């Protein structure tokens, strides 16, 4: 219902209680994991699969 | 020197109702109609009042919305909730209803129904028509003509009913 | 054929045995029409007006345990089928049908005839009757359909724009380094707006469709509920 | 203030302005923690749970978590 | 290649078409006639020259009428 | 498709006949009688294009 | 598709039909068979493609 | 399609309901029978179009 | 393309709503609950669109 | 494979769909006098300056019929 | 196989599907005037000033069908 | 067997289906000037503020216009 | 016989229809700016809770293009 609770400030304060140190905690592995699948999926030694022609999703539900 | 105000010697004043207020089912409406600054009804309980604005005819009915009417020459209806119909006849002014159950008809001359006559209207109405080719300009033309649809307007309640 | 699966409320069903191990007060309900059916006073009926309090606030909690927290990424509406919401609708809707029924009082039908005497029998009365007997099993049909399509194509929606949004983030932030920065930053900020709208939508539109799926309940049940005033 | 839909609760006067007029305040009495109390950041003074744990260390705690979820099969690969 | 087709049968759907914006004619005489009648209520001293007016209206709207007609049986007999 | 906007059209006129009634009872017949006259020109326009859909169906 | 300018010329007709009650109740008998009036000839109107419908369904 | 017609003529009685018992309350019994003949009435013609559906997607 | 006529119906009928309210606010529970009722029927029409819509996708 | 085709009676078709556009035409000529006759009752000294606009009204709308007209006319000659 | 197919009918359809656009223009149009009628009998002292708004927003209104006239032209001459 | 085909007109049908949809915006700018109209006539007092909110609804309406406009663009040049 | 056969122009065709729903946004934003007008007038009082709830409508309305608008492109390229 959103009614009351502590409630930080600004970031700095998210240390100020174990919930917000979870919650702040999520926070940074869910927008970290973004940079790390930028870097992990665009590099360059990444290589389309040489048979990825021989079977797709596509012929099979179609 | 505190110069009472007139209206504070009317301790009957207007009931209005706040918006937000709870929704109450009414039976009756209070009726207050007056003629030349002399009232007929003291907000009497009825069931519905019929009224001739410029616009068209409306049937108020208690709980009706909050508004204001400028009526025009013609009869007036009220029906009691026993089931009896009273027939005025006003020739103008205004009409008040309020939300809270409430109706007041302030009109210059309301006269009873039976009180109009439909000979003296038809001579009247010949004499008017008459003087209307005969009116001295055009202010006495537009005079005439609102005399002939008076004149017209109680002839046809007349022959109503 | 067996198929043995479980629903996804274990861990909501953990958090309620260690939260509600005590008591706590409820003031807030979803539909709260349920409690208050009579609103003038010293009129009562005698018919068991206040049966569906129960069906009411459990049906409440528990489309309230799937639909809200299906929100989050990943979480299954595990009764997301539209054969078995109609199951739901038609066990409530029928029970409380056969409970009218069952009164064995035909004259609470009276009113199903719409009209007055002035009406021809046959070719007008008769006919609208036969339209509003058609219209009580729609009204059935029409809350399972609304209660499932509702689900089914917000969850469509928030999955393709989940899609496009990893999408464009993943591979085109490099955009920020280079000097059309500026276009992928207005992408960026539009696509973060158009997030926080469909969550606020959905997270409006869910409780709104639960209010309407028991009101619909309580509708069938007022249609045929007559109040006597006290003397 | 708020923190995205999270909004801090206000406590509502509950004291006339010229009751309110006459009294005396003294922060010796108050606590350590709540001294030049500011409605807009009361926690301001508040102490830590842990001692030198701030919340940059836990958001960078997470971002780590994150990129050990997405590269450790890279340096650790499995066969099926 | 070059291939010329003739389809006899098209005429028909053109014909469909024309008959069509019949609608958007046969509507406006309702809204003349719509409002006529008010207007007949609010000024009944008027009741002459309005309906000359509301005829007026309607030969405008009709003539409309008759030239998408025309386009309707042109088509329907070539 | 063509009785739509006709069907719908004979809806308007019949629907401000309400309105414009009860504001002036005294003048139903006139009214009804412009009502008639407007019914009948839609109507017309009803039967072009109910001779064309004919004449393509038995065509 | 004829039908939907049928069904919603019908509709219009009664929404003044509420409005025309609400202003003047004490004339509802005589604004109801008016508004059966109307929806006699919207109706009637209806019927031709719907026995178009028919023809060209079992042709 | 059909539907579609019916659908915003339905819509448009209610909406003269609504404003039409804003007006006068005390007849929210008598302006709602009409109301409900008229759902009756316009939903009667959405039969037809989904019997002819129902007879062409099953033909 | 039946939803069309749906969607707009039941924006008819809330604007409706508001216009009643605004006339006659105390009423605000009796409009509220017959636009339910509205809003009930008019999507009960758009669903049956759906039915066929779901029967001919997977058919 | 190239080919071309050239289907003829096309024609039809198009010039039919230029027709609807004269429904919305004839329903805006007819919404015009609609309001003219509402105008006149309200101020019925005005019967001719309101009328002269209402003609105004009539030929720009017209205007845009008669465009959609030649396009009507000439795909049909084409 | 591969198969390349150029038809030169279809600008017919295109063309007169554009024509459609003016519907809403004509009606449109329509709209204002209707409304200036109902304008100047509610306040004639301004029926001049009135007037010029009128064609104004005719102006901008007439602007949008010319931009649908425009595409006829382009397929219809292509 | 696998067919697969390329038809080159098609083009022209897209383009028309995206001229229709500025029909719903000239309808809107004339709704939009009609009710200016009228309120003018009631509070001619701000007419100048009334204008300056319609020009917003303009500026606002006729935008969407401009997008069906670039997908015919899009198609018809393509 | 079983025949398989890919149009590659029948995208333009989609993407037209779904430029076809904006021609009811636009005009709901019509419709909103008419009742501004209207109610500013009205009670002018209270034009800036008026002026912000219409932009309100807008926004929502515009979304509802973006929607239409996103099956455009998406079919268009796609
Ligand atoms: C052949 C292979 C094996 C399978 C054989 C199957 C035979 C089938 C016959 C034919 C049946 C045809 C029809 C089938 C229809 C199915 C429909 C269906 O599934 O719909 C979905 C639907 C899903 O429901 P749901 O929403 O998920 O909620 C149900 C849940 O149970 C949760 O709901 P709830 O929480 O409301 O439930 C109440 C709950 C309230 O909460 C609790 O009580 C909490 C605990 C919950 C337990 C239940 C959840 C199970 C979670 C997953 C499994 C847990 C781990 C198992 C590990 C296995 C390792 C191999 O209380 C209980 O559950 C009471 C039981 C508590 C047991 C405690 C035991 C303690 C032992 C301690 C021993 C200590 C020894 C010390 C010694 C020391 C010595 C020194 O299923 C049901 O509604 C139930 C279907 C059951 C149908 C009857 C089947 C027949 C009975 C089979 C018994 C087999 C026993 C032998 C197994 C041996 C191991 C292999
Ligand atoms: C108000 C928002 C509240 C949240 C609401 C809920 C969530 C809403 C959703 C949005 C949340 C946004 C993200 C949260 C904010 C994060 C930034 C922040 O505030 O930092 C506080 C913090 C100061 O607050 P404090 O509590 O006083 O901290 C105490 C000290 O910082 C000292 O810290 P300590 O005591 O913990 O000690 C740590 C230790 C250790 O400190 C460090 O480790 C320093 C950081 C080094 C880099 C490690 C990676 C950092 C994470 C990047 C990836 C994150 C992706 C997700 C970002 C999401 C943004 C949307 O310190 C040192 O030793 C000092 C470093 C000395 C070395 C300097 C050279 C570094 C070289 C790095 C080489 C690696 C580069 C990569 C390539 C390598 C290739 C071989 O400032 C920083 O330290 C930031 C530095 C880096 C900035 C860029 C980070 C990524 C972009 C963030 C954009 C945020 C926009 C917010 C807009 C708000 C508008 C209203
Ligand atoms: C009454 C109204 C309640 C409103 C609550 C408002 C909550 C506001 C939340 C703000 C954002 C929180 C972000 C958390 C991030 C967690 C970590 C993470 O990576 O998640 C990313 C996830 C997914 O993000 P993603 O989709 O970007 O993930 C990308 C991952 N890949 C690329 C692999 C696909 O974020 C979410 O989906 C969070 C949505 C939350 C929506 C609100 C849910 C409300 C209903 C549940 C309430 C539960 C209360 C229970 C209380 C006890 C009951 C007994
Ligand atoms: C004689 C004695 C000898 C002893 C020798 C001991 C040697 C020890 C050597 C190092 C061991 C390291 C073990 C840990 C790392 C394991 C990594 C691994 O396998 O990961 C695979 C898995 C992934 O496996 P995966 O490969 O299946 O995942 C990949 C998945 N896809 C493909 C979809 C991307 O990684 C993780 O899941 C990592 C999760 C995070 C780990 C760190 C957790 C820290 C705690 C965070 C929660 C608490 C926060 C509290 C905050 C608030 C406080 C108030
Ligand atoms: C040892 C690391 C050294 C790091 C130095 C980095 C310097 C970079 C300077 C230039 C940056 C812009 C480059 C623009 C072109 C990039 C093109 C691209 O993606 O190429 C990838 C390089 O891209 C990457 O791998 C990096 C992607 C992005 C990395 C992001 C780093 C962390 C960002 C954190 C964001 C957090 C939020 C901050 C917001 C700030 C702004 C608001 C390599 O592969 P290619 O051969 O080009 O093609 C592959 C096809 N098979």
């Amino acid at each position: 219902m959103l009614l009351g609770g502590f409630v930080p400030r600004r970031f700095s304060q998210f240390n100020r209680d174990p919930c917000w140190m979870f919650f702040i905690f999520s926070v940074g592995f869910w927008l970290g994991e973004y940079p790390a699948m930028m870097i992990k999926y665009n590099a360059r030694d990444l290589v389309y699969d040489p048979h990825r022609y021989v079977w797709s999703h596509h012929d099979d539900h179609h | 020197h505190d110069l009472p105000e007139g209206f504070e010697f009317m301790e009957h004043k207007v009931v209005n109702k706040d918006i937000h207020a709870p929704h109450e089912n009414l039976e009756t409406l209070r009726l207050t109609l007056t003629r030349q600054d002399e009232f007929l009804l003291r907000e009497e309980p009825v069931k519905c009042v019929t009224v001739t604005g410029t616009n068209g005819e409306y049937g108020i009915y208690p709980g009706h919305a909050y508004k204001i009417v400028q009526l025009n020459p013609s009869p007036l209806t009220v029906e009691y909730t026993d089931g009896t119909t009273k027939k005025y006849f006003v020739s103008g002014g205004f009409a008040h209803i309020n939300n809270e159950g409430s109706c007041d008809v302030n009109t210059v001359e309301c006269t009873l129904l039976d009180d109009l006559d439909l000979a003296i209207a038809e001579k009247e109405l010949a004499a008017q028509q008459a003087a209307l080719g005969s009116a001295k300009d055009d202010k006495a033309k537009s005079v005439v003509e609102i005399r002939i649809s008076v004149i017209e307007a109680v002839i046809a309640a007349l022959k109503h009913h | 054929m067996f198929l043995f699966f479980f629903c996804d409320l274990f861990w909501l069903r953990l958090l309620l045995c260690m939260y509600y191990c005590v008591w706590s007060r409820l003031c807030f309900i979803v539909y709260f029409n349920c409690l208050m059916l009579i609103f003038d006073f010293l009129l009562f009926c005698l018919f068991d007006l206040y049966l569906f309090v129960g069906l009411c606030l459990f049906l409440l909690l528990w489309f309230m345990l799937f639909n809200l927290y299906s929100l989050i990424l990943y979480y299954c509406i595990t009764y997301l089928n539209l054969y078995l919401l109609f199951c739901i609708v038609f066990l409530l809707y029928i029970a409380f049908l056969f409970l009218f029924c069952f009164l064995c009082d035909f004259f609470l039908f009276n009113n199903l005839l719409v009209g007055d005497s002035f009406m021809d029998v046959f070719f007008i009365r008769f006919l609208l009757c036969f339209l509003e007997c058609f219209s009580l099993l729609c009204r059935c049909l029409s809350t399972f359909l609304r209660l499932f399509c509702n689900l089914l194509s917000s969850h469509f929606l928030l999955l393709m724009f989940f899609d496009f949004f990893y999408f464009i983030f993943v591979f085109f932030f490099y955009g920020v380094f280079c000097y059309w920065f500026i276009l992928f930053i207005f992408v960026f900020c539009f696509c973060l707006l158009f997030y926080v709208f469909l969550y606020l939508l959905d997270l409006f539109a869910a409780i709104l469709q639960l209010f309407i799926f028991c009101n619909m309940i309580l509708q069938l049940i007022m249609d045929f509920l007559l109040f006597l005033l006290f003397v | 203030y708020n923190m995205l839909v999270f909004r801090d609760p206000k406590r509502r006067p509950q004291l006339s302005e010229e009751e309110r007029a006459k009294v005396v305040v003294n922060q010796a009495e108050w606590p350590e923690e709540f001294k030049d109390f500011d409605p807009d950041d009361p926690y301001k003074n508040s102490p830590e749970i842990i001692k030198g744990m701030s919340s940059w260390n836990l958001f960078l705690w997470g971002v780590e978590c994150a990129f050990i979820y997405q590269f450790y099969e890279l340096v650790f690969p499995k066969s099926i | 290649s070059t291939v010329a087709i003739s389809v006899q049968g098209l005429h028909y759907v053109g014909t469909g078409l024309a008959a069509i914006a019949l609608a958007g004619v046969g509507l406006g005489i309702g809204t003349i006639f719509g409002n006529l009648l008010v207007a007949c209520a609010r000024q009944p001293n008027l009741t002459k020259m309005l309906f000359n007016y509301a005829i007026l209206g309607f030969a405008l709207t009709e003539a409309i009428g008759l030239f998408a007609l025309m386009l309707a049986f042109l088509m329907l007999f070539s």
